[PDB]
């Protein structure tokens, strides 16, 4: 299977620089033209830059000429994007994409990656406070009982949440975050689970916030 | 004399080839090869399409145009003296004989 | 210089045919391609070279292109087909890849579904750190529009309320959340706090009290 994984996204100040990476696998990398495409929040897709299989030709959207440099190492199956003189409106998700076999340009975007958020702001990183949302036995139904984690006051996006290191997947709902009127994000994650398992089973939410190199495992236990 | 295409060692070569889809909403297969177009197919095939897209490719050889809209022009990267010679571009037009055959002379300095 | 234009939004009833236009000057002369982007997901190539279909894409997806209009066609529309759809071209004149502005596909007449509401009190731990947050979690509703109102005992609360906009789940229903920030004092002073979710004229209320 074709695989495209972006990395290197994160927070950076106006005027600052950043370097995105895209590891490719499952095809002969050199045989395919590569692109970068981006999407500001709530906005349309905007093509950014492209490069030929060999690296011989590079292409740039006008809005990034003189600032961004696309390149590739074919002996490492990796695509790069050096981003300089970054600006507010460069804030977006950055997707790596592959073109089609035997075309100089690539022509279209056959395979995409999952993307990487680049945020350009003066505001500074803030790690989250994680708190347990303890299972109310006042509010159950059958065996079903709702317990969760509150992930408070962090910046920037994103935060991932798992449970018992990904071993507990059923009945999990990680809600999207609120942007507060302080520029800080909060979100919650909730598992619905049997009541009989409360005395037995350990419930730990695994919060990860890469932007602040913070990872929290919070044990959630019944109210007294 | 006779038409020819030219490049210095190191550069990319650019060989033109074209058809006009007089029956639109429908494409035909195409192939490039080394040596003059023989009676059938092209010579040492280097690049080929079916009626949809590229099903045979060689390092250094690329369709640089919108071939689905009739631009079947070819780029050859980082050419050497060995690349000198005649190239065959061929359009598989359905019908008796039909096939559009184009010989394109590349001269490398 | 070359530009692509799409209609912003298109509605269709389930089981019918959806048509998404892509306009450009003699666009018929260029290869058009189509992307599907569901909320939160990366784009997926749906059609290429006007009408070709990638391996693994349903046959209800077809495409055409001639003159000044290219057209993506989706028959027997199901609800999962809601997304933004973008057309795309390669302009070798300027060496740019161009996108249309996007089209939101909306499936009409979908089955209404009432929200589930789970309300959580502040944690002991949060209180011990001189803060208090009430967390009201709203899931499995449709259409995606709700009104949240908080109450302290019987009285309405308007301060320190932060409520997300809705968003599609896996099951094509919506989710949202609302947060109320108190002092530990406020929390302990009042007898109870309530979160009232309204949806299509009906209201569901959950209540929590220091305990
Ligand atoms: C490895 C090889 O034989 N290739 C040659 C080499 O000088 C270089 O890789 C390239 C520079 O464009 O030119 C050609």
């Amino acid at each position: 299977e074709v695989q495209l994984l972006e990395s290197g996204g994160g927070l950076v100040q106006p005027g600052g620089s950043l370097r995105l990476s895209c590891a490719a696998s499952g095809f002969t990398f050199s045989s395919y033209a590569m692109s970068w495409v981006r999407q500001a929040p709530g906005k349309g897709l905007e093509w950014v830059s492209a490069i030929s299989g060999s690296g011989g030709s590079t292409y740039y959207a006008d809005s990034v000429k003189g600032r961004f440099t696309i390149s590739r190492d074919n002996s490492k199956n990796t695509l790069y994007l050096q981003m300089n003189s970054l600006r507010a409106e460069d804030t977006a998700v950055y997707y790596c994409a592959r073109g089609s076999y035997g075309t100089y340009y690539g022509n279209y975007f056959e395979y995409w990656g999952q993307g990487t958020l680049v945020t350009v702001s003066s505001a500074s990183t803030k790690g989250p406070s994680v708190f347990p949302l303890a299972p109310s036995s006042k509010s159950t139904s059958g065996g079903t009982a709702a317990l969760g984690c509150l992930v408070k006051d962090y910046f920037p996006e994103p935060v991932t949440v798992s449970w018992n290191s990904g071993a507990l997947t059923s009945g999990v709902h990680t809600f999207p975050a609120v942007l507060q009127s302080s520029g800080l994000y909060s979100l919650s994650s909730v598992v619905t689970v049997p009541s009989s398992s409360l005395g037995t089973q350990t419930y730990i939410c695994n919060v990860n916030h890469k932007p602040s190199n913070t990872k929290v495992d919070k044990r959630v236990e019944p109210k007294s | 004399s006779e038409v020819e295409y030219r490049a210095e060692v190191g550069q990319n070569a650019y060989l033109p080839c074209f058809y006009t889809p007089a029956a639109p909403g429908n494409l035909v297969p195409v192939c490039w090869g080394k040596g003059a177009c023989p009676v059938f197919e092209c010579g040492n095939v280097v690049l080929r399409t079916d009626e949809r897209d590229v099903n045979y490719w060689t390092s250094r050889y690329w369709l640089n145009g919108d071939f689905r809209k009739g631009d079947v022009s070819l780029t050859i990267e980082n050419v050497t003296l060995a690349d000198s010679g005649i190239y065959c571009c061929r359009i598989q037009i359905p019908g008796i004989m039909n096939d559009e055959k184009f010989n394109l002379k590349l001269v490398i300095k | 210089s070359y530009v692509l234009t799409q209609p912003p939004s298109v509605s269709v009833a389930p089981g019918k045919t959806a048509r998404i236009t892509c306009g450009g000057d003699n666009i018929g002369g260029k290869s058009v391609h189509w992307y599907q982007q569901k909320p939160g997901q990366a784009p997926v190539l749906v059609i290429y070279y006007d009408s070709d279909r990638p391996s693994g894409i349903p046959e209800r997806f077809s495409g055409s292109n001639s003159g000044n209009t290219a057209t993506l066609t989706i028959s027997r529309v199901e609800a999962g087909d809601e997304a933004d759809y973008y057309c795309q071209v390669l302009d070798r004149r300027s060496d740019h890849w161009l996108f249309g502005g996007g089209t939101k596909l909306t499936v009409l007449g979908q089955p209404k579904a009432a929200p589930s509401v789970t309300l959580f009190p502040p944690s002991s731990e949060e209180l011990q750190a001189n803060k208090a947050t009430l967390v009201c979690l709203i899931s499995d509703f449709y259409p995606g529009a709700v009104t949240v109102a908080w109450k302290a005992d019987s009285s309405p609360v308007k301060a320190g309320v932060e409520t997300t906009t809705p968003s599609k789940q896996s099951n094509n229903k919506y989710a949202a959340s609302s947060y109320l920030s108190l002092t530990p004092e406020q929390w302990k002073s009042h007898r109870s706090y309530s979160c009232q979710v309204t949806h299509e004229g009906s209201t569901v209320e959950k209540t929590v009290a220091p305990t």
